[PDB]
């Protein structure tokens, strides 16, 4: 099984810009290499097979190169659209084998979170479990942490995280979190706070309710 | 033996039997067109004129828009029209040497052994008897599906009769339901074949 | 038009098999092999092998020699990939694939949905959805976020939209996460303030492997 390696293993770069990806395989594969972009829903697309010839309907913005063992795909005038994990693939020896991809992300300027924060509802408490759920939202870059507080205590258990892929229409990132506790723990307590700290402010946004309002 | 040659646009395939004559099998041509996208012309009709035949040939592929030389070179030149100057066009065809190329089968009681083009109109005819079949195979080597066995078919169709239509296109279009252009342009049958009294 | 189709999921107890589709249409199924890919949940593409379906050979991945078995039914146009003696490893979405052209340096340009195979000895479970309602607001025209909470199933995947797929843009959801052999995951939507609550704004919550949908009106609380 010929192998086959993508250096970059995740790149950034703007609207508009030039991308190249490359690809090396650890033989001569005599041109034939294909080209992927797989976007986050996980659809896969062929983009080039043959080194250079584009696949029925793709843009003459992606071009493919190269010769021996080292392959190139340019991609021009970058689009949101092309948010993806970009492989290529040799098929001069069977079996096919694949290089381990390249995600592309596209820059955008600094957002701050959108936070908004939801107590437990009705139904949930009345089978006796208690979620109270943060999001953060449309925010940029992807670096973020969120700080949980009940009646001013910092709580850090029962916090389950869950991070969106980039957003492949305006570039962000999204995150929630769900701190789940017992219903008795959750009566409790009166005030939940979440915290979402973010480069865009040395001063984290803040979001709270009170249990009895 | 099958030459199975893969060539660019200026690049000359010279062709030389050690014995016999040439038969082209198959010509392919893949080029950008104008319009940047990726054509498929004919070329076999071509190579055939320069090469059946003959126990030598040479030649090669240009474009519509070029600038013209004086060369001896020129009389070897053969252009394919909408094609336009790309590392990405390439002509992939085939010949294989035959002492003879009539399909008329002169003998009984030999085996005979020799190659079909792709678009073959030819009957195999024995002068003496009737023919049988013993092999009949269907090769596509620059397709991902190099080979298929279609003697079965070829045996029903001929066996015990004088003479014998074997015609790739037809047994791909109509007996395997084919529609690639890699088969369809590029398959050719090779045969084994006996009369019989 | 050319179409592969596979199951969304199998849910597979460890050390069992299972027997992988995919069912071909809109071609000659004959005229082209069918090739297999896995892809585990953070991956990359990695390629199983290939079976020719005129002769039934094949060729294969060197890590999926024994794990892997390839056969074809040339009858229905139906493909299979038979995975052998499962463990958690193997749980990964695994596609059939073919090639656009059959020229040898042809690349894979048709893609099944891809099958997520989990292999587990946790049972099926559906979804509870519960509401994610804002508190008291005024009347202003900040937008209004909404969201509901799934929890308590099993296996993945759920997908959820929102009023049956009308309201498309402004929609956040988030990958599952699994605990305790539940998973637990979420969706948001922003909406302006002069629609819902008198538009109303439910989050539709499909479960395939328990068959179950769950619709769920977001109700001002």
């Amino acid at each position: 099984d010929i192998q086959m390696t993508q250096t970059t293993s995740s790149l950034s770069a703007s609207l508009g810009d030039r991308v190249t990806i490359s690809c090396r395989a650890s033989q001569d594969i005599s041109n034939y290499l294909n080209w992927y972009q797989q976007k986050p829903d996980g659809t896969v697309k062929l983009l080039i097979y043959y080194t250079s010839r584009l696949h029925s309907g793709v843009s003459s913005r992606f071009s493919g190169s190269g010769s021996g063992t080292d392959y190139s795909l340019t991609i021009k005038n970058l689009e949101q659209e092309d948010i993806a994990t970009y492989f290529c693939q040799q098929v001069n020896a069977l079996p096919p084998t694949f290089g381990g991809g390249t995600k592309l992300e596209i820059k955008r300027a600094d957002a701050a979170p959108t936070v908004s924060i939801f107590p437990p509802s009705s139904e949930q408490l009345t089978s006796g479990g208690a979620s109270v759920v943060c999001f953060l939202n449309n925010f940029y870059p992807k670096d973020i942490n969120v700080k949980w507080k009940i009646d001013g205590s910092e709580r850090q258990n029962g916090v389950l995280n869950s991070w969106t892929d980039q957003d492949s229409k305006d570039s962000t990132y999204s995150m929630s979190s769900t701190l789940t506790l017992t219903k008795d723990e959750y009566e409790r307590h009166n005030s939940y706070t979440c915290e979402a700290t973010h480069k865009t402010s040395t001063s984290p946004i803040v979001k709270s309710f009170n249990r009895n309002e | 033996y099958v030459h199975n040659d893969v060539i660019k646009f200026g690049e000359e395939n010279s062709l030389k039997c050690s014995q016999g004559n040439l038969y082209v099998l198959h010509c392919e041509v893949q080029c950008l067109n104008g319009n940047n996208e990726i054509i498929h012309k004919r070329c076999n009709d071509d190579i055939e004129k320069k090469c059946n035949g003959n126990n030598k040939c040479i030649y090669f592929f240009e474009y519509e828009l070029r600038k013209k030389t004086q060369s001896f070179r020129n009389k070897n030149s053969i252009e394919i029209s909408e094609c336009v100057e790309s590392e990405q066009n390439e002509v992939k065809t085939s010949t294989t040497c035959l002492l003879s190329n009539s399909f008329i089968l002169d003998e009984a009681f030999i085996q005979y052994f020799f190659f079909i083009k792709n678009k073959n109109e030819e009957p195999v005819i024995c002068k003496d008897g009737n023919i049988n079949i013993k092999s009949a195979l269907l090769h596509s080597p620059f397709c991902e599906i190099k080979l298929k066995d279609i003697s079965e078919y070829i045996r029903k169709k001929c066996d015990n009769n004088k003479e014998c239509l074997i015609d790739p296109l037809d047994v791909q279009k109509n007996l395997l339901n084919e529609e690639d252009p890699c088969y369809i342009n590029n398959a050719y049958v090779s045969v084994n074949v006996v009369c019989n009294k | 038009q050319v179409q592969l189709q596979q199951p969304g999921a199998e849910l597979v107890k460890p050390g069992a098999s299972v027997r992988l589709s995919c069912k071909a249409s809109g071609y000659t199924f004959t005229s082209y092999f069918m090739y297999w890919v896995r892809q585990r949940p953070g991956q990359g593409l990695q390629s199983i092998g290939g079976i020719n379906p005129n002769n039934g050979g094949s060729n294969f991945n060197e890590r999926f020699k024994t794990k892997a078995t390839l056969t074809v039914d040339k009858s229905s146009s139906i493909a299979y990939l038979q995975l052998n003696s499962l463990t958690s490893e193997d749980s990964a979405v695994y596609y059939c694939t073919r090639r656009g052209l059959g020229y040898d340096y042809g690349g894979f340009a048709y893609w099944g949905q891809g099958t997520l195979v989990t292999v587990s000895a946790a049972k099926t479970t559906p979804p509870s959805v519960y509401p994610l309602a804002p508190g008291s607001a005024a009347q202003t025209n900040s937008m209004v976020t909404l969201g509901c909470l799934v929890k308590g199933y099993f296996p993945e995947p759920v997908t959820v939209t929102w009023n049956s797929g009308s309201l498309s843009s402004g929609v956040h959801t988030f990958p599952a996460v699994l605990q305790s052999d539940l998973y637990t995951l979420s969706s948001s939507v922003t909406v302006p303030s002069s629609t819902w609550p008198s538009e109303t704004v439910t989050c539709n919550v499909a479960h395939p492997a328990s068959s179950t949908k769950v619709d769920k009106k977001i109700v001002p609380r």
